């Protein structure tokens, strides 16, 4: 059924499944006509389907072209994000396609079971958990491929750089929703912290530093800070006044 | 006028004859039902009086034989049989009549109810859905399940409607996943229409037989299947106008006929909302609106 807290270690078992966010799929600036009107221009998207124990991403590059013409762009975008997907699971041998396809958004459902018929035994699920994957397009080189794309692109990745090496996928994942969480909500903030010693470097082929294991372990708590400071910022509430029973429930609660 | 006769009446037992119903006793002088107007398909359905759990009854149509109803102790039900000797069969409803040991079917000459309901509704297709070839009439039951619920467990005692399914290969052309999920047109016109039904006539007649078995035995399929067909029509852009025009009028012989009591179970507060207001033809069901917003507000 639902993904969510209670089954979470199934997204680290050895069944293979794929996360399909179609947050950063369409995308428009709201700007003024000459005629004091208000128009859409839409920019370069991309749906955002990742393995969660592996770290592959497969980044499909939506470019503004699809939308030529076309009415309702915001349903459309969910049809189109279906067919890239389904084209992507038929593109891939038997044995790699996934056995789950994990939707973050329920509008996905339907427009996804409907270009999956051919797959049968593939289960379209929802999930409970609010995922911070629309914060994907605060990560540079991401961002950087989506904007300068001039044509429909796939993209390969992997989202946890070589931390496999060293982690568990759970570690991995937990790790990488912590990040795009703080790139959420500040995302200034967010890379500056990333930044802030100029000496770690991200590697040409990663996405981010290389951070040894206690390097981790300071990021990921100035991470959870920033996000609590946010969290403080926006109710108005004393977070200096607040228990670590309280604070980690509301990087869970988020 | 044609004439079901009954043995007798062993049981305390609600009779229905289409749309009337009548309460009999145990061992009340009950010998059946006269003046059945000819021409359309009839259903006489039963409700024992000691346990409502046995609710079921046949379709027949009586140019296509003489058919009485006897009691069988050992399977506990009024069952339909055909009488084969013709004299025998003119001599006992004769006696029967004599003696006015029988309920007139009390049709209201004004009254074009049962035919509103039945119009589109043939014995033929009916025995296609109830398949038991020995017989003429066809048994249906609160209980018995569609091929489309045993599919999600006896096939024999199934209602083989049509299967419509919206998220199938069968309704979804292969590159025109968008298009024909949000407009129907296609497994309507194509798949429905031309391919299975042959004609609007055929899908009609499914369409009041799946409600009339709804509405008769509270069969669960069967409403299922007639909002399915409801909403297959509904959600599709494209409809021949003749189409709209006679399911505005089917659907409001339903709606109207519907028990007011009733209407919690046997509606789909989902379809009715979509069909009248969401969809395509949210402005081609006038009479059906009217009725519907007069009759349900609530569940609107
Ligand atoms: O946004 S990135 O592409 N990746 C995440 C990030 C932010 C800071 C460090 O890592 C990036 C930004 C700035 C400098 C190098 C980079 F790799």
């Amino acid at each position: 059924g639902a993904m969510n807290s209670s089954n979470y270690a199934e997204l680290f078992n050895n069944d293979i499944k794929l996360f399909v966010d179609d947050t950063n799929v369409y995308r428009v600036t709201v700007h003024k006509t000459f005629e004091g009107n208000v128009a859409t221009k839409a920019i370069n998207g991309c749906i955002f389907t990742l393995n969660p124990k592996t770290g592959h991403l497969f980044l499909k590059i939506i470019h503004t072209s699809v939308w030529a013409g076309q009415k309702r762009l915001s349903q459309l975008a969910k049809w189109k994000t279906a067919e890239e997907v389904s084209a992507l699971v038929r593109s891939l041998p038997k044995e790699e396609q996934p056995k789950q396809i994990i939707v973050t958004r329920k509008a996905m459902l339907d427009p996804l079971e409907v270009h999956m018929l051919d797959f049968p035994n593939i289960a379209i699920r929802p999930t409970e958990l609010r995922l911070p994957f629309s914060a994907a397009m605060s990560i540079d080189k991401l961002s950087d491929v989506v904007m300068k794309a001039t044509e429909p692109q796939m993209v390969l990745f992997n989202i946890y750089d070589d931390w496999l090496d060293r982690i568990s996928s759970y570690t991995a994942f937990s790790r990488l929703t912590l990040l795009l969480r703080a790139l959420k909500t500040n995302e200034e903030s967010a890379k500056m912290i990333l930044l802030s010693d100029p000496t770690i470097t991200i590697k040409s082929y990663h996405l981010w530093p290389s951070f040894t294991d206690e390097q981790w372990i300071t990021i990921e708590s100035q991470m959870r800070d920033l996000i609590l400071t946010e969290y403080g910022r926006k109710y108005n509430v004393n977070i200096s006044a607040l228990t670590q029973t309280e604070i980690k429930d509301i990087i869970l609660g988020q | 006028m044609n004439t079901v006769p009954f043995t007798s009446a062993p049981i305390e037992v609600t009779i229905g004859i289409d749309q009337y119903s009548f309460n009999v006793k145990e061992n009340q002088p009950f010998h059946g039902i006269k003046d059945i107007p000819i021409g359309h398909v009839h259903v006489i359905h039963f409700q024992h009086a000691d346990n409502s759990s046995m609710r079921y009854g046949y379709w027949f149509d009586c140019r296509m034989g003489n058919f009485y109803i006897q009691y069988d102790p050992k399977d506990g039900l009024y069952k339909m049989m055909e009488e084969r000797d013709g004299a025998k069969f003119e001599n006992i409803v004769h006696n029967f009549k004599e003696r006015q040991m029988m309920v007139s079917y009390p049709k209201i000459d004004e009254d074009d109810t049962w035919y509103n309901l039945t119009e589109f509704v043939q014995m033929d297709k009916i025995r296609k859905i109830v398949r038991k070839d020995e017989n003429q009439f066809s048994y249906v039951d609160s209980s018995m399940t569609t091929v489309q619920e045993n599919e999600l467990s006896d096939p024999a005692h199934s209602l083989n409607y049509t299967v419509i399914n919206f998220k199938s290969r069968e309704a979804i052309r292969p590159g025109h996943e968008m298009e024909d999920f949000l407009d129907k047109s296609y497994y309507l016109n194509t798949v429905m229409l031309q391919g299975i039904f042959k004609n609007s006539s055929n899908y009609f007649g499914e369409l009041q037989f799946a409600f009339l078995n709804a509405m008769f035995f509270g069969n669960y399929g069967s409403s299922l299947q007639w909002h399915a067909m409801i909403e297959l029509i509904c959600s599709s852009a494209t409809v021949p106008k003749h189409m709209l025009d006679k399911l505005d009028e089917i659907l409001y012989y339903q709606i109207k006929t519907l028990p007011e009591q009733y209407s919690d179970i046997l509606l789909n507060e989902r379809v009715w909302n979509i069909c009248l207001y969401s969809s395509f033809q949210k402005n081609s069901l006038h009479n059906t609106e009217k009725i519907m917003e007069n009759k349900y507000p609530e569940l609107l």
